[PDB]
RNA sequence: CGCGACCUCAGAUCAGACGUGGCGACCCGCUGAAUUUAAGCAUAUUAGUCAGCGGAGGAAAAGAAACUAACCAGGAUUCCCUCAGUAACGGCGAGUGAACAGGGAAGAGCCCAGCGCCGAAUCCCCGCCCCGCGGCGGGGCGCGGGAAAUGUGGCGUACGGAAG
């Protein structure tokens, strides 16, 4: 499909983040917390949520 | 606070973190169009120290001025006159490309007012500037006392009288002994005060 | 065959009455007025002719709104009031 | 007789429109008299009938728009014919409330450090 | 031109109604300085523009 | 779900009608081209009354913004007579001269004696 | 083409000078406008000094003029602090302040501190609401006799 | 695959607003010549002038020092007298040419971002009640909707400031 130019842009930007040599300061955010640790951290942080208005 | 780290991080620009960031942003900004709205500032600390408080009614644009000097807009060669004014190709323009950026941003939006602007990227053939714009007839702007100065008719199109910071850098003013040819209101006012006979009544 | 016998072919006209300035200067092939530049949003005006300025500035025509705003300014734009009746 | 816009004002809407209607009829009959060639009385009278139509229509439009702004008295958005039509910059001028708003910095400065009332012995 | 447009014909209608002379009950007025219609126009001599 | 045609086209979205919180102009403007202002006076020329006698028409001077249908309904409301047809022109003075052919039911010399022209 | 003997000179009329010539026929209209404005301001600040605030002894800078004392811009912060006057209360009770002035001597500082104490002796501060006097307000005997002094308040002569 | 967040971005005759254009004497930004003078002329001069273009206001701009100074030191900006046809520039030819200081007109100072500490303490909009309404504003109630943590408000700004 001839995609729109914004769809083309936001896809091939991610292609460039796969291509270019990403420095480690920006690389460290693709190494992320795995799923069964993230869900127990969120069920801990659900206890301490700030107050609704 | 985070903004101190953000300003020192933006200060280090040949650091490969910031070379990667400015390169990828500049790629994306060339793929985009010339005068398009940015949804939020790219440099929030620079925006906040130039005047942007992230409330309703402030608008960031992201504009692309084409990079280069200024060749003289004459037919083929042919400036018909004395050999001082023969030159066309190596001429430079009196105002910064940052000011030209604020100018065409505030021309494209005439209902808004150019607060200030900053730098985001460059390459060989374009420079990119993000412009801060205040909508004066919004009431979060009009009911706040220390920003309802923008809502007055004197401040109409600041970028074209040359009153934002990128325009003030090109008028040659400021205190000093370096700035004698603007004393008075401006350079033209200096010249006009100097080249008039004050022919008194009693001489 | 340059003069009198070439003034005979003058039968198809160039300009016509413009519809912003009322003068017969609206060109038909360029379709722009010569005295005011009609399809431009801005009135054609130059400083090398102060006489072409003074032929139509604010004072020339009727000032159908602006003389009324002058005599409203001399009482400072009162609205909603009437004088007290008899 | 001599129609006057003093006593056309309590007159209600359909009665004013019937007055307008037979004034229009009378003006058209006087115009036919003008074309066929009538008398100086009717040729004088057509001005009286035209200004009669004028002040009947004046009373109609005034009494309509008085009711319109009395209908839109309390409301927040009201039509552009009913808004105050002063000059454009004077409508885009800030309000006498909004230009009276002072920040709390200068509220407290005007509290603590008021302008004083002094005089100097010579 | 018998193929007139409406604006042209309207303009010509105004000029030929303006082309009438002075009414003779004017030159007995008190503050008068008029003796004829100076702005007249004969169709051979002056060609009206357009 | 699949895309067969390789052209992306804009998704058809929902657009509401105006629900304005106040009318722009308050009261609608009165019809200034009404049935009295549309026809002004009839002609009483020798040609016009030759046509009243022979062709069973009346001859009127109406204003330029008229229609044939408008002055047809005008003569029908002002003089209570129906109209066969209407033929209009713009005089060189600037007015719109109309020729109102009545029905064979009615007679224009009678209606002219009614409305004064003779 | 000069004559026999005479000063050869450079008149600066080679430009277009007639288009830019400022003639002074509104000189006396300007003087009357200024003194009308001066009378209006001097009566609208009604017991306060017409000359404005008080301004310090300060000494002219250079080698040509350092023997001369003028009236300056405003009292320095060091001077106000030694005279006890708060830097925001001074502008209200009638004292001019500038924050930019240094003090590199002691003679000039003691002159200005003495001048501030002399001013606080001389001034008559009316109460804030007149029916309710307060502590730092002058007495009702001299509240009636307070008036505008014309000329510069405590003039500086050399 | 579907659902739900957020992010980038579109369409609305969506609700409410706003800019366009004119005059243009004075003002701000840019562009900007050649006549003319040099007894020619090319650098200069005319001249940052005319013409061109954009933008305002009742005045505009400037303005509270990354200043002047070199003194026993002055102290925002603007204007006037003077400095001074001086220092200086210039085929050092013709021509060009400021500022400091001093005397006067006037006189006024201030606010952010950052560093912080306060449960976002903040702002806009819809609906109803009361008041006032021809500068749509004040008070109350909404388990009303948004903005905002990618930072609003309060204290605080180089004259230091905050906490105890
Ligand atoms: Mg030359
Ligand atoms: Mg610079
Ligand atoms: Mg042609
Ligand atoms: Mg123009
Ligand atoms: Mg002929
Ligand atoms: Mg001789
Ligand atoms: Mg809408
Ligand atoms: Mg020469
Ligand atoms: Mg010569
Ligand atoms: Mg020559
Ligand atoms: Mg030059
Ligand atoms: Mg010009
Ligand atoms: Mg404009
Ligand atoms: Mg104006
Ligand atoms: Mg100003
Ligand atoms: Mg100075
Ligand atoms: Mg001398
Ligand atoms: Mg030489
Ligand atoms: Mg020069
Ligand atoms: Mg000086
Ligand atoms: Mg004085
Ligand atoms: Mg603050
Ligand atoms: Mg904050
Ligand atoms: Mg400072
Ligand atoms: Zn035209």
């Amino acid at each position: 499909v001839k995609w729109p130019r914004y769809i083309r842009l936001q896809r091939q930007r991610a292609i460039l983040y796969k291509r270019l040599k990403v420095p480690p300061a920006i690389n460290q955010f693709t190494q992320v917390l795995d799923r069964q640790t993230a869900t127990q951290l969120l069920k801990l942080a659900h206890k301490y949520r700030p107050e609704t208005k | 606070g985070a903004y101190k780290y953000i300003q020192e991080l933006w200060r280090k620009k040949q650091s490969d973190v910031m070379r990667f960031l400015l390169r990828v942003r500049c790629w994306q900004y060339r793929q985009l169009s010339a005068l398009h709205r940015a949804p939020r500032p790219t440099r929030p600390d620079k925006a906040r120290r130039l005047g942007y408080k992230a409330k309703q009614g402030y608008v960031i644009y992201r504009i692309r001025v084409r990079r280069g000097g200024r060749k003289r807009p004459v037919p083929k060669g042919a400036t018909y006159g004395k050999p001082v004014h023969h030159g066309v190709n190596q001429l430079k323009f009196a105002r910064s490309l940052q000011s030209v950026a604020e100018e065409r941003a505030g021309r494209h939006c005439g209902a808004l007012r150019v607060l200030n602007s900053y730098w985001v990227g460059e390459d060989s053939t374009y420079k990119f500037f993000e412009v801060i714009l205040i909508d004066p007839f919004h009431k979060a702007i009009r009911r706040n006392p220390d920003t309802q100065w923008i809502t007055k008719p004197v401040h109409k199109h600041r970028e074209m009288r040359g009153l934002t910071s990128a325009g003030r850098k090109s008028r040659g003013l400021g205190k000093g002994h370096k700035f004698h040819h603007t004393i008075g209101g401006s350079r033209r006012a200096a010249w006009r005060r100097r080249n008039t006979l004050q022919l008194h009544r009693y001489r | 065959t340059k003069g009198t016998s070439s003034f005979g072919k003058r039968r198809n006209k160039t300009h016509t009455l413009c519809r912003r300035c009322g003068s017969k200067a609206y060109h038909l092939q360029k379709s722009t007025c010569g005295k005011c530049g009609y399809p431009a949003k801005r009135k054609r005006k130059y400083n090398w002719s102060a006489k072409a300025k003074r032929r139509n500035t604010t004072g020339t025509g009727r000032m159908r709104h602006l003389k009324i705003v002058y005599r409203r300014f001399r009482h400072g734009f009162r609205e909603g009031t009437t004088p007290k009746p008899k | 007789a001599k129609i006057k816009a003093r006593d056309l004002r309590g007159k209600k809407k359909e009665e004013l429109l019937k007055q307008l209607d037979d004034l229009k009829v009378e003006l058209s009959q006087l115009r036919v008299a003008k074309v066929t060639g009538g008398a100086a009385s009717k040729l004088s009278k057509i001005r009286v009938v035209r200004k009669s139509i004028a002040r009947v229509l004046t009373v109609i439009n005034q009494t309509q728009k008085e009711n319109l702004r009395k209908f839109y008295k309390g409301k927040k958005y009201k039509p552009l014919d009913l808004r105050p039509k002063k000059t454009r910059a004077m409508r885009r001028r800030l309000n006498k409330h909004e230009e009276s708003l002072k920040t709390k910095k200068q509220q407290r400065k005007e509290r603590l450090y008021p302008l004083r009332k002094y005089a100097v012995k010579a | 031109s018998s193929h007139k447009t409406f604006r042209i014909k309207r303009f010509l209608a105004k000029k030929q109604k303006q082309n009438r002379p002075i009414p003779q009950w004017i030159w007995m007025k008190t503050g008068n300085k008029i003796r004829y219609n100076s702005k007249r126009r004969h169709w051979r001599r002056t060609k009206l523009g357009l | 779900k699949i895309r067969t045609s390789p052209t992306f086209r804009r998704p058809k979205t929902l657009r509401l009608r105006r629900q304005p919180k106040y009318p722009r102009k308050s009261a609608p403007r009165r019809n200034k081209l009404d049935h009295y202002a549309i026809i002004k006076f009839p002609l009483t020329t020798e040609s016009a009354m030759k046509k009243i006698e022979d062709n069973n028409t009346l001859v009127f001077i109406v204003d330029v913004k008229a229609n044939k249908h408008q002055i047809k309904q005008a003569v029908k409301k002002l003089y209570d007579i129906d109209v066969a047809k209407v033929n209009t022109l713009i005089r060189p003075d600037g007015e719109k001269k109309a020729y109102v052919r009545l029905a064979p039911d009615y007679d224009a010399l009678d209606v002219a004696n009614k409305i004064g022209i003779i | 083409a000069p004559s026999r003997n005479g000063m050869i000179l450079k008149p600066h009329f080679h430009k277009d000078w007639q288009r830019r010539v400022a003639t002074w026929f509104n000189q006396p209209a300007r003087k009357i406008r200024r003194r009308k404005a001066r009378q209006a301001r001097a009566r609208r600040i009604a017991p306060r000094p017409a000359a404005g605030p008080i301004r310090p002894i300060v000494r002219c800078p250079t080698v040509r003029y350092h023997t001369k004392v003028r009236a300056g811009r405003g009292f320095s912060l060091e001077e106000l602090r030694v005279a006890g006057i708060h830097k925001k209360v001074a502008r209200t009770i009638g004292i001019s302040v500038d924050p930019r002035r240094r003090n590199k001597s002691t003679e000039s500082l003691q002159a200005n501190v003495q001048r501030l104490k002399e001013y606080r002796s001389k001034l008559v501060l009316f109460p804030r609401k007149p029916s309710a006097p307060k502590k730092g307000d002058s007495s009702a005997e001299e509240l009636k006799l307070a008036t505008q002094l014309t000329g510069p308040v405590m003039p500086i002569r050399n």
